[PDB]
């Protein structure tokens, strides 16, 4: 159980596990919000997260608040 | 246009009520489609203490197309006064969610600026240059940025007081 | 740029400095006699009143035997920017062209067709609020978002900055 | 009174007209002064086209005002 502040400013809760991947976290966010994972970027205390990793890779303790900022890509 | 004026008027109130962290923005009083933002450099980034002026030019078909993003203050990350090629990662590159708030767009811009990703408009400098431009950014906006004085007259007054305090220490 | 085209365009430039057509200021690129730049001042009793519209006349290398390519750069609501406009005296009508026609007549044809509402290739459909909105924003566009305007008309950029500053007082 | 008309080749002619004269009458006088295809051209003042049926007084075209001829190709 962790929290993430959405783009609308609201705070949602996610049924997750430290084993689950960042991408699966975003899939749960898509189920809650609708923003597809390709259009997602998550910050934690001033640094971003990689999709291929899991929650344990960033040693995120349960019931932590994450900031969801909109991803933006460019070539 | 009426739809965008009402939407952007709502966006401004939401931004006045709860401004995004490090970001200030307001629309040009003579053009609701042209917003002017000021990005304050975060602590961990080399842009710390920097006062960064830029524009958000919303198209006439707002809210159905993304705005054109530019940066005016010399900063070391983006080429000044150059439209930045920022798209939304998708199967179709020409995708724009009409429901994204202005604060959402600016927070994504700052998150990009803090990263190292390259795009049309990205410049390659060192870290000593980003810190130097961050220190002189306040001086630039106060004396060398005509659009800054027109849009942010009170912030110009905060800058001159700030620079006088910078002589101390 | 042939010798014949260079002599003609210099004479046409001389005639337009002595007697410029109403609402139209035009002069060639110093580095290219064939690339002319014009500024249309929006006439009264039109939704373009007070607008500053910058465009180009790209003359072909074999002038005065083939017509130029007419474009408009400033967002105006009448023509699609940076698109060849189909006008009576333009490169869309090569067989009708007459070498004896003056450059001022070409620009007057563009101006008169602009203030009317007849459709043509390159024209766009907008409302009156949109035309008047772009007329107000035209000065700010040419001053800060038009590189070619800044390179060809540097003194007008300075007059525009003075105009905008006073409006903010 | 007198008015001025800049032709397509940049030349300036002088016409003897009255405020009551229609733009179509003015165009006809141009053809008398010099062979003109009236259907092929239009007259401009204040940066706007002038309609044939209206008068110089209606367009407030006062004396010594200069009108300009532009080409009117109808086949788009």
């Amino acid at each position: 159980q962790i929290f993430v502040k959405t783009l609308t400013g609201k705070t949602i809760t996610l049924e997750v596990e430290s084993s689950d991947t960042i991408d699966n976290v975003k899939s749960k966010i898509q189920d809650k919000e609708g923003i597809p994972p390709d259009q997602q970027r998550l910050i934690f205390a001033g640094k971003q997260l990689e999709d291929g990793r899991t929650l344990s890779d960033y040693n995120i303790q349960k019931e932590s608040t994450l900031h969801l900022v909109l991803r933006l890509r460019g070539g | 246009t009426k739809q965008a004026h009402k939407r952007l008027t709502k966006e401004y109130k939401l931004m006045v009520e709860n401004p995004p962290p490090y970001i200030l923005a307001r629309p040009n009083e003579d053009n609701i489609l042209e917003w002017h933002y000021i990005i304050t450099g975060p602590a961990d980034t080399p842009y710390k203490g920097g006062q960064y002026h830029g524009t958000l030019t919303f198209p006439s078909d707002y809210p159905y197309k993304p705005p054109a993003i530019r940066m005016i203050t010399p900063n070391g990350r983006f080429k000044p006064n150059t439209r930045l090629k920022l798209s939304m990662s998708d199967y179709h590159p020409d995708t724009w969610n009409p429901g994204w708030s202005v604060s959402t767009i600016l927070n994504g811009l700052l998150s990009f600026m803090t990263s190292d990703e390259a795009t049309t408009g990205s410049i390659t400098t060192s870290d000593h240059q980003k810190k130097t431009l961050a220190r002189n950014s306040i001086s630039y906006n106060t004396f060398q940025n005509v659009r800054f004085k027109l849009i942010f007259p009170e912030v110009v007054q905060e800058n001159v007081e700030t620079l006088e305090k910078r002589k101390l220490d």
